């Protein structure tokens, strides 16, 4: 392996903004990692940007606020940035440089894993099966979530995504008629939501099946980026070497490309569309497209990212690409948040376009299509009836238009509302949408087949 | 044989189309026709009932020899693909048989080298331009074309070229003219005369 | 007096149509055309720059 | 003569995209011809763009896929690019580079022509006033044609101008070469070309310069200079009168750009590079008449606008160079007319000072703005009738509607193979100004009311 000493280079030849450019150096790597130490004694690390001959320039993390060209030393490691993984980090609260912050011991390596990873083989996915249960109705019921699938949350700043994104690490888990696990990766977040998330993970008792990475917002922009790489790093080895599910949650991945615009800009690069790099699309998919299942083994990786549109726009480049790659939405709603229904998410618009295969008869229950797409439609007839009642009046709705009406009283509040702290299993998702279609009389579902109507509706 | 897949392949004569690429389908054959040579578009997208006229294409045409490419596509669109391609089935002579006995398939997903899908929808046209050459008919298909097109926008940008149009080079309408005209019935090169067909179904997402 | 509801919900029909048609017509053609002004004339100037 | 014997070159010292970059090299000249061998054996030529002290930047035609630093030979001609010109090349099909694809020989000239263009004083050109009756009503009796007028087809992608351009080419006449050039254009449209000129048996009259869709890009430069060169040739030394047809103009300058780019100059509008007004003014320009010679030149680009946009760079930098344009819209395209010409953004400079008394007829000026004043006004009660609806029309704007479902199809609505001269043009053109009254014509005087409306 690596078993020769390394050089510790004091041959800076300049400094301009984060970036430290040494001379003669020793056939330098490209992204090799080095540590330079400071003229008081501060230890700062850093990752190779551009190899020229027997130049090296080194994009410091923690910037070059007291770095000279005489006193500074540049020790190079020779090898990439790796995380070592272990199956026992399940429980532990990393940063985004992998270092531990909650009063535990550094992790004893089971594997060193490069954390940029190789791609999956094309032929060696298979499509989606079985359900992934989160706990949310409005997630669960209408809007299935398969295993192996890639379906963002989109939000916007102010709106509850993240209290949606730790409800869903509290209760998500199998469709039950030992191998789960969440890797709950948090870019950009300030200090009140990760002592949210690291409150409310670890004393709601299920800190053990999640394996917490916080990547604060004073922390480096560099370290934003290394992030989602560390998080799915591990999700690789725990799903495709120890054979788990691993539920994948990357909160606010509009915070990741503000920092990889950021560090682009900063390597001296020219901006693309909107200022973004202009390998934006390739570098979102090497995150996404780390999911799915994989044949041969029993193990899966379902990504669930987060969104913030900035202005409510869908055509900004961060949904864009987003909507572009990954398969369907969810869609919180502002004017749900404001007439205080928890969880605020909308059904009209959202949706996942692998929902018909994550259903059905031995994987949920018989009637969950039929279900789902019959509270759709009452949904957006009830919608329509909802602001054409404010048009004409109470006196000129008929008995038609009052089912509509008062079915949409208890949609709201029964099946969208839910409470933070009230896991509602699949199998009571619906005998939740039941009660609902029975305000409705069996001449009136048509979006459900006569022979499932017998079954389930009288009772 | 290896052949660059930028030069087009030589050929004696490219002859006019007057040959229906049959399909299955009553509409889109009594309605509107496609012809051994031709070249169509399809919109790709959810739910529009795609995956009728990719597998009718591949199972009823009185094409030889199919060419599929996948240029950019999803993870888990991709391989539904590579699921259903190698049970699909063909009965000539009666006896049944596999599809993939006569398709060859181009697999390039979002996590490929962004070079890779740039090259995908020329290695589809080449493979298939050496069939042309051997007197069969290939109908080949180019799933979601404006990946493609996402592909060479990033290449643009690798070498630092300038964004013509809305963010696309400047060669977007040239390099979709250099791929749609290597399809055609042409005569090939050759001794024993013979005269061999590309059509290409494109697949575009507005 | 069912002659005479008549013509007043036959006069404010033919307002509202004609005033349904002046935004569909009218007004938002004209501010979906500034729109697709905006995106250009800004890809000229992030090209320049 | 050149009869000092040229120098082959070994020494490329870098090569970037579509350009070669020589050095040692013993006076350069500009816009050279070099003729670069590559190391397995085939050749391409190119032309210098640049020449500093001993170094030179030579623009390769074909592409510089596979020139290598090493083995690469680059024989400096010593000369401009001159071509070779002849009578006998009517009647041949040639490639974008002037390489002939007839399956016969090489042209054996007559003389050298340096294909950049040689500009004729402005003080002996003749002005272009007899007309040329085209037979289509849109670009005849409102867009008068004259001998010598560059005169462009603006259309998009999809739309019949390459069958708008050959109804002209069969029925272009007084009231005769052919000089075609196929710039990046499909196998269909110059099968299309090639097969209209065979049927009608003028083959003995064209001269076809194809660069096909995948021809070399940047041969795209020079097919316009080499085939304008024949008719500059073909009209002011064989006193012949030529029609050149440039299809796809917008193929040159996407070929244009992309040579400029790599080149990294200044960018102007669009992408598109500083120095293309003068370019295109550079082709557009070799038209005309001159003094003392009975032979002219007319000049009929193609354009498309990309996403109909007629300020695009490539048809609002045209129509300042050209004398009027005619326009193909593709609103009248979709309601199965043909031809689909837009004659409210269509204009022909000549027009004004080709028609009247004496050449055409008394009453063609008057009609023809009278024919536009009701197509202009009728377009907008159209838009008027979306809000009101069809019941708050007044009688004198019913009539107007009533112009527009006349004029797009008994005058602008032809069929391809009408020759309509130019009085059954404008006899056409007032039984559609019987529509109205006599007293709502307010473009039309009374000297020719009083004798030309009432029949």
């Amino acid at each position: 392996y690596l078993s020769q000493p390394r050089l510790t280079y004091k041959t800076v030849s300049g400094v301009n903004g984060p970036l430290v450019i040494l001379d003669h150096v020793k056939f330098p790597r490209y992204a090799e990692i080095v540590h330079l130490t400071l003229p008081d004694g501060t230890k700062r690390s850093g990752q190779v940007l551009e190899v020229s001959g027997s130049k090296a320039v080194v994009q410091v993390f923690e910037g070059t606020s007291g770095i000279d060209a005489k006193k500074t030393s540049c020790e190079f490691t020779g090898d990439i940035l790796r995380t070592p993984v272990s199956e026992d980090m399940l429980g532990r609260v990393f940063n985004g440089s992998g270092k531990p912050i909650d009063r535990g011991p550094v992790v004893l390596a089971e594997d060193f894993l490069d954390i940029m990873g190789q791609p999956i083989n094309p032929q060696c996915r298979i499509y989606p099966e079985e359900m992934i249960q989160t706990g949310i109705s409005a997630i669960d019921g209408m809007n299935s979530i398969a295993r192996g699938q890639k379906i963002p949350i989109f939000s916007a700043a102010g709106l509850p995504h993240n209290e949606i994104a730790a409800q869903i690490c509290r209760q998500a888990g199998l469709v039950k008629k030992e191998n789960f696990a969440i890797v709950f990766a948090a870019m950009g977040v300030n200090m009140e939501t990760a002592r949210f998330f690291k409150s409310d993970f670890e004393e709601n008792g299920s800190m053990d099946n999640v394996c917490l990475f916080l990547n604060l917002a004073n922390d480096p922009t560099i370290e934003r980026i290394i992030t989602p790489r560390l998080a799915l790093t591990t999700a690789e080895f725990l799903a495709y070497q120890c054979e788990k599910h691993v539920l994948v949650i990357l909160t606010d991945m509009s915070s990741y490309a503000e920092a990889l615009r950021e560090v682009s800009a900063a390597r001296e690069e020219v901006p693309g569309r909107r200022g973004f790099p202009g390998y934006m699309y390739t570098d979102l998919a090497t995150i996404y497209e780390r999911a799915g299942r994989v044949e041969g083994r029993n193990g899966s990786i379902t990504q669930i990212p987060i969104l913030t549109m900035p202005n409510d726009d869908i055509t900004h480049p961060i949904p864009d690409l987003t909507g572009y790659i990954t398969e369907g939405q969810i869609y919180v709603d502002r004017q749900l948040h404001n007439r205080q229904i928890y969880p605020p998410i909308n059904v009209l618009p959202s949706l996942s376009r692998l929902m018909k295969s994550a259903i059905g008869e031995g994987m949920t229950r018989k009637d969950h299509a039929d279900v789902s797409n019959q509270l759709y439609a009452c949904y957006a007839i009830g919608k329509d009836v909802q602001a054409m009642k404010a048009v004409v009046g109470e006196e000129a709705l008929t008995s038609d238009d009052l089912l509509y009406l008062e079915f949409l009283q208890k949609f709201e509040r029964n099946f969208i509302a839910q409470g933070p702290y009230e896991n509602r299993t699949v199998y009571e998702t619906l005998d939740i949408g039941w009660q609902l279609l029975r305000i409705f009389p069996k001449e009136m579902l048509k979006r459900i087949p006569q022979s499932t109507l017998s079954e389930f509706y009288p009772r | 044989q290896v052949w660059p897949v930028r030069q087009v392949r030589p050929v004696t004569e490219k002859l006019p189309a007057n040959h229906p690429l049959l399909t299955g389908q009553r509409v889109l054959d009594a309605l509107f026709p496609c012809v051994q040579g031709g070249t169509t578009a399809i919109p790709g997208a959810f739910g529009c009932g795609k995956t009728v006229i990719s597998q009718s294409l591949s199972k009823y045409s009185n094409s030889d020899v199919i060419i599929y490419v996948g240029c950019g596509e999803r993870g888990n669109e991709m391989s539904e693909v590579l699921r259903d391609f190698p049970e699909l089935t063909m009965e000539v002579d009666g006896k049944v048989e596999s599809i993939m006995k006569r398709t060859a398939l181009v697999a390039n997903t979002s996590n490929m080298p962004v070079a890779a899908r740039e090259a995908s929808i020329y290695t589809g046209i080449t493979l298939s331009e050496y069939f042309r050459d051997m007197g069969y008919h290939v109908s080949m298909m180019a799933d979601s074309t404006s990946r493609w097109a996402e592909a060479l926008r990033e290449i643009s940008g690798r070498l630092a070229e300038m964004p013509a149009d809305s963010g696309y080079p400047a060669y977007l309408g040239a390099r979709l003219a250099s791929f749609y005209e290597r399809a055609g019935r042409v005569k090939c090169l050759g001794n024993p005369e013979r005269e061999g067909s590309v059509s290409i179904v494109g697949a575009v997402s507005p | 007096s069912l002659q005479t509801s008549f013509v007043t919900l036959d006069e404010a029909i033919k307002i509202t149509n004609r005033r349904v048609n002046a935004i569909e017509h009218v007004i938002i053609p004209r501010i979906e055309r500034t729109l697709a002004y905006i995106i250009t004339e800004l890809d000229e100037r992030e090209r320049e720059e």
